[PDB]
RNA sequence: UUUGCUCCACACAAUAUAGAUGGAUACGAAUAAGGCGUCCUUGUGGCGUCGCUGAACCAUAGCAGGCUAGCAACGGUGCACUUGGCGGAAAGGCCUUGGGUGCUUGCUGGCGAAUUGCAAUGUCAUUUUGCGUGGGGAUAAAUCAUUUGUAUACGACUUAGA
RNA sequence: GCAGUCAAGCGUUCAUAGCGACAUUGCUUUUUGAUUCUUCGAUGUCGGCUCUUCCUAUCAUACCGAAGCAGAAUUCGGUAAGCGUUGGAUUGUUCACCCACUAAUAGGGAUACCCUACUGAU
RNA sequence: AGAACUGGCGAUGCGGGAUGAACCGAACGUAGAGUUAAGGUGCCGGAAUACACGCUCAUCAGACACCACAAAAGGUGUUAGUUCAUCUAGACAGCCGGACGGUGGCCAUGGAAGUCGGAAUCCGCUAAGGAGUGUGUAACAACUCACCGGCCGAAUGAACUA
RNA sequence: GGCCAGCAUCAGUUUUGGUGGCAGGAUAAAUCCAUAGGAAUGUAGCUUGCCUCGGUAAGUAUUAUAGCCUGUG
């Protein structure tokens, strides 16, 4: 048939090392909420 | 690594008006003496409020098992802290010595629950001398008498790259 | 012609008293016998008459044979050497072709080049004889 | 969990023979001959004597074992095809429009022709397979009889025609007509 | 060790054959491959067909006459998944693949010649039993190799002529083996028996 | 995973447990010492109102039923263990479904009463058929005027498991050809038993049989082998 | 347009190797199965035997392989001839008859090796081409220009003309 | 949206220190289709064509399942992107919304001789 | 974005991260030999298709921490478990039978009898049998399991976790 | 007495093999030898049901016509 698009696992940089850089900040938020 | 068994006995402190706190021992599994000592303090802190500065070793003894030749169907109780919170276990093994048994067990937990050695407390390891106290099947099926089974389809391994024979198993 | 002829599937199945050959370690091509299975992959062995000490092993470091004799599980080394002497397995191994091949490669490697020269000239002497055995009959 | 081995048994009467090279099986007996290929499923057989035979698996998983009982179910059906042979039966029913039913042998193909489905002009052929025979029914009105030794062949052929006479674009709650099976039994 | 090596691609695995073939090339053993339509791949037919279609849809957006060639035939598949393993863009690559000659069936002169295999790539060894695979001849036939019924026929001709050869060779080696057996139990033979021959 | 999901209900009924098993195991031995005789009655196919009838008939006697090995629990199988002496021999012979009777009036009235007591139940006997016409509640055993047609819902079942040819016109059910349902002098197929159930034909004779008896003061086994 | 073009051998020259330096040594088919010898009821037959790597098989001694002597056996092998086969998938090779022709390390003898000075790849093969060799073999197209026009941006494609 | 109920579970241990899964109840502009012509600061520059390809989450065309399907046609849903989706009326303005056809008239995205690409040629 | 300590950058090369403003390692003369770091050893690519225990088979499998992550949950795919339960005084699957009365229980109705429906919902015998889960008649009727016993004999079920 | 090389012995750095002597731990545990007891995935022997006349199934049987385990030395 017309077998559909395959989405990558390439480098494609946003996600990866910069977003859960912020999610390390989310672990900071976890510490901030654990006080309550 | 290639594990070993270790006796470790520790003594809280020589102190005045409490000389010789009573004693504290453990049966400990490790590759060398140091990891045994560290696991010993790690579990010994958990039992009561003492520290390495408020702790001291009496002595240790390496433990060579008594009967290497003897097959011994072991059964072992374990607690561990997974990705999620903690829980307990009982398992059943047919191996030779405590050291080879637990060496297989740690690999098995490493496979089946991603168990790294840090988060896994050996509660107890034991021998099951009689039958009729084994519960599992993946040990039980090796124990009937006149037991035989084949090894079909041996994957040979040549060192050479080419060969001229279009090979056969057996 | 009213019966079925289904095959044997003749397989060197492992059992107590089965006999094997080790291919790496220090034992290094010595015979050995089986006292007790543990698992699919791990067994427990000894031949003292071949020389190897008692141990556990994984089956990848060993290979079986067709040979087999009678023996009970949990045995001790005096007992298995006794049964081994009863079965006379070493002479039977020597009778077999496998051990002859193994000694053949061993001698073929341990040759001296002068002995190999003798091998050359003897084969030259042989081929004329046999090639006249052919082409006449 | 690697059940170290598992086994089922195939018990067989005297007069029939069987024969198996590597996985290639044949059954010869009273009614005649059958044959099948089992090279795809990686199991092992062994005979004890002359009425009974043990399939077996060594060091197998759940799927690798679940092959086994299905093989037993295959082989008993194979044997019983040679001892009894199998018999199915259909009825070619209608409310207003009598179906025509016909065997035709063109090129030795032994096709099955049918006409007059709710007045439709189309001819619908259903072929006939090897080792399966067809009989228009004696002394039972609006009935057809099947006979053979291969359950899979006869059942596949029975399924083909009842798919080919399948109604579409319409309500089966009101419309009824269609060929189905009375039962599935042996010859004997 | 030889000048030339002649591989039968039967019961074999594409990646694991491509790998050793590449290294033996770039070390300089001229290689020919044959019977590539008897080749095999892990994974089932539908998996491999979808892997092929996802390649199939990829061409240049604007002009396909320059874009990627979706070669169909099996020898060319094996060559594709080998030139991915070597540096074809360089000259060492091109002077590797001027040592590789890939065919279907066994055309001459190689049919009279010694076919070999590679044990560390075989299906039966390097896979577990109870597991699927795909025949490359069937896959190429399913994506537009229009030739499969023909190599079948020529394989038949080669098979029958080789069996007729094998009869002769079996009879002759029976004769010489009987002769050498009669040559046995003679001291000229017993010395060789002492010295391992 | 990949299990056969055991189907669950929300019925107000509850399961039996082991309390009933221990209860009957106690009550058997309770009947043992108080009553004099212990009779064994071999009976496999029994009816609920019939058992109600025979229960209310003999209040002087006590009839009890239960699992075989639970009765062996109560009485004790071996001579080495049993409630009282000379019962282990009777423990062996009881093979099938058996109901235990405890009498204290007479040994002969018990054995003769049930040989006198005979009823008509299903075979599970003569032959029967249907005509090749309209079918009825009896199916031609009675006149067709007073015979009412079978209900049309169960006609597919007659086609399915009784295998009978049938086709439903307006509300009267009909067939094209007759069928002898069974023959005489042979134990019946399940289809034959079930069709005589559906017709309602208890053509088979029924006698509850006795195989042995006991008596305490004699303390001996009475072997009464009759059907 | 001076006698150019080819194929048989051969003396010399050059031009370089994606890299020779004992042998690319033939069944097929499965692998939870098979090869080989053999037997007969020819079989999905039996009996025996083998595998666990070709660490094999075949070949192999002479000055980089000489000159000679015999002994025994009818063989092996090269070279050019010769006979009849086979093979089209990219056959371009594999058989076989006949003799001729050598060598034989199958066994035993005699002669010579030096001096490259302790080793220095110590040059042995094979691609292509050329000029000379003396012996056979055959002695044409195309393009342009011109003309047509089924074609036509210019080229081209198609035609015709002794 | 807000506020409860129901409450699988969680909490050095936990109802009740407290959260919380899914449903349910609260009117939120009118219980008998009577209507009400409610477009209430659209503050941005694109708008409208020539015209190519791609995505499907399909509007018809395929094949199918279930639906009170007696039929015709319709209501939904599934695989489906192979092929197709119009002529007019109205504003600088895309905002706004009709007539009729057809099987339907689905939604979206993407100076110029110079070297490149494309169409063609020795 | 509001504040404060420390570190990396900016001036700063190099090995790895396939490539990089921020990651790991490590700071520089020119050179030779050696050994390692972080990362890796199917091939591109120097280095093992090393050994060993398990798991997984994806109609887009997955292949690295922070350098494209989602849970809640759903899943008759597979594995290891915990806790409850039953069991040769017979576990579960499967076959057969039993599965009774006042009872067709109460009004409801034109008809409603175990099931169009609301209230209730019990007791005798019982091994067991509810004022009765579904099948379905306008009503009834008939059938099945849930509840029990037989014939076969070894383990098996439920919930939860990862 | 310029250029390129080789051989031996020694020096520095470094790599890789085989072999020898020693101390330790439970003065290794083990194996092995003697020794008491026990049980079975029950050995001989005995007993039973058939039955191809041994071959199963139980029941016995603790070394016997095999042996094993624990404990001590």
């Amino acid at each position: 048939m017309r077998v559909r698009k395959r989405q990558s696992r390439r480098t494609s940089t946003k996600l990866k090392e910069g977003i859960k850089k912020k999610a390390s900040a989310h672990r900071k938020k976890e510490k901030k909420m654990a006080k309550k | 690594a290639h594990f070993k068994e270790y006796q470790v006995i520790g003594r809280r402190l020589p102190t005045e008006s409490v000389p010789e706190p009573k004693l504290f021992r453990m049966r400990i599994f490790a590759s060398n003496e140091v990891i045994a000592k560290s696991r010993y303090w790690y579990f010994l802190q958990k039992l009561h409020k003492v520290k390495k500065a408020s702790g001291e070793i009496v002595s240790i003894n390496q433990i060579n098992e008594a009967h290497p030749t003897k097959v011994k169907n072991f059964g072992v109780w374990v607690r561990y802290d997974s990705r999620s919170g903690t829980h307990n276990m009982y398992k059943e093994i047919r191996d030779v010595s405590r050291v080879a048994a637990v060496e297989t067990l740690y690999q098995d937990m490493a496979a089946r629950h991603r168990a790294r050695f840090r988060s896994i407390h050996i509660l107890k390891v034991a021998e099951i001398e009689k039958t009729a106290d084994v519960k599992r099947q993946y040990v039980k099926q090796f124990l009937t008498k006149d037991l035989k089974f084949p090894l079909p389809h041996r994957v040979q391994k040549s060192t050479k790259t080419f060969s001229y024979k279009r090979p056969s198993t057996f | 012609s009213t019966d079925s002829i289904v095959k044997a599937s003749n397989w060197r199945l492992v059992e107590v008293g089965r006999v094997v050959l080790i291919k790496k370690g220090q034992s290094a091509g010595k015979l050995a016998a089986i006292v007790e299975i543990i698992d699919q992959k791990k067994v427990l062995i000894d031949g003292p008459k071949a020389g190897v000490p008692r141990q556990a092993i994984n089956l990848g470091q060993v290979v079986l044979t067709p040979l087999t004799f009678a023996l009970p599980r949990g045995a001790r080394t005096a007992t298995v050497s006794k049964k081994w002497a009863a079965a006379a397995v070493c002479e039977k191994w020597a009778a077999s072709s496998w051990a002859k091949k193994i000694a053949q490669r061993e001698r073929r490697a341990a040759l001296t080049d002068f002995e190999r020269f003798q091998v050359m000239v003897l084969r030259k002497q042989k081929r004329y004889t046999v090639k006249k055995a052919l082409a006449k009959a | 969990m690697k059940y170290i081995q598992t086994e089922q048994q195939i018990e067989v009467p005297e007069g029939v023979t069987v024969s198996i090279k590597s996985r290639i099986v044949k059954v010869v007996g009273p009614r005649g001959t059958l044959t099948k290929n089992l090279k795809h499923i990686d199991v092992t057989f062994t005979k004890v004597n002359n009425q009974l035979i043990k399939v077996a698996v060594h060091n197998g998983g759940r799927k690798h074992v679940a092959a086994l009982r299905t093989v037993k179910s295959l082989v008993d059906n194979m044997i019983t095809g040679v001892t009894k042979g199998y018999k199915y039966k259909m009825r070619y029913v209608y409310a207003h429009f009598p179906i025509n039913v016909n065997i035709v042998e063109k090129d030795g193909a032994k096709f099955i022709e049918v006409r007059n489905f709710l007045g439709d002009k189309k001819i619908r052929n259903v072929p006939v397979r090897d080792g399966v025979t067809i009989e228009f029914s004696t002394n039972v009105k609006d009935e057809i009889v099947l006979s053979g030794n291969s359950v899979e062949d006869v059942s596949q052929n029975a399924a083909d025609l009842q798919q080919i006479c399948r109604v579409r674009n319409k309500d089966i709650r009101k419309f009824l007509d269609g060929i189905y099976v009375s039962h599935k039994g042996f010859i004997t | 060790v030889e000048p030339v090596v002649v591989i039968d691609g039967k019961g074999h695995l594409v990646g694991r054959l491509a790998s050793v073939v590449a290294k033996q090339l770039l070390n300089g053993q001229k290689i020919v491959v044959v019977r590539a339509e008897e080749l095999n791949i892990s994974g089932e037919f539908f998996r491999n067909k979808l892997k092929y279609h996802d390649f199939l849809r990829k061409a240049t957006a604007f002009n396909k006459t320059r874009g990627p060639f979706h070669f169909r035939a099996p020898s060319r598949i094996f060559y594709k998944a080998l030139r991915g393993m070597v540096s074809h863009k360089t000259a060492r690559g091109k002077a590797a693949l001027e040592r590789l000659k890939v065919f279907e069936g066994i055309p001459p002169p190689y049919d009279k010649k010694k076919r070999v295999v590679v044990p560390q790539a075989l299906r039966v060894l390097r896979l577990k039993p109870g597991r699927k695979y795909t025949t490359l001849g069937k896959l190429s036939t399913s994506v537009g190799w229009k030739y499969e019924d023909v190599v079948a026929k020529l394989e038949a001709k080669r098979k029958v002529s080789s069996a007729e050869y094998y009869a002769k060779k079996r009879a002759f080696t029976k004769k010489v083996a009987s002769a050498n057996a009669t040559a046995a139990e003679s001291d000229v033979a017993k010395q060789l028996a002492a010295l391992g021959y | 995973r990949s299990k056969r999901s055991k189907l669950v209900t929300l019925a107000q009924t509850d399961k039996k447990g082991r309390e009933n098993k221990e209860r009957i195991f106690d009550e058997v031995r309770e009947a043992l010492d108080t009553y004099r005789y212990v009779w064994v009655l071999h009976l496999d196919d029994v009816r609920t109102p019939v058992l109600q009838e025979i229960r209310t008939s003999w209040a002087g006697s006590k009839l009890i039923m239960g699992k075989r090995k639970v009765l062996q629990k109560a009485l004790g199988e071996k001579r080495e263990e049993e409630y009282k002496e000379n019962l282990y021999q009777l423990s062996k012979l009881c093979s099938g479904v058996t109901g235990l009777l405890f009498t204290d009036e007479d040994v002969n009235t018990v054995k003769e009463y049930f040989k006198s007591y005979v009823r008509s139940d299903y075979s599970r006997p003569l032959t029967f058929t249907i005509p090749e016409g309209i079918v009825y509640s009896r199916g031609g055993q009675i006149p067709a005027e007073e015979d009412v047609p079978m209900i049309h819902s169960l006609e597919p079942t007659m086609r399915n498991k009784f295998e009978i040819p049938t086709k439903i016109k307006a509300g009267k059910i009909t067939i094209d050809s007759p069928y002898l349902v069974c023959t005489e002098g042979e134990k019946l197929d399940v289809r034959q038993a079930l069709i005589l159930k559906q017709f309602g034909i208890a053509a088979s004779e029924f006698k509850v049989k006795v195989s042995a008896y006991y008596d305490n003061d004699s303390s001996t086994v009475e072997s009464t082998n009759i059907n």
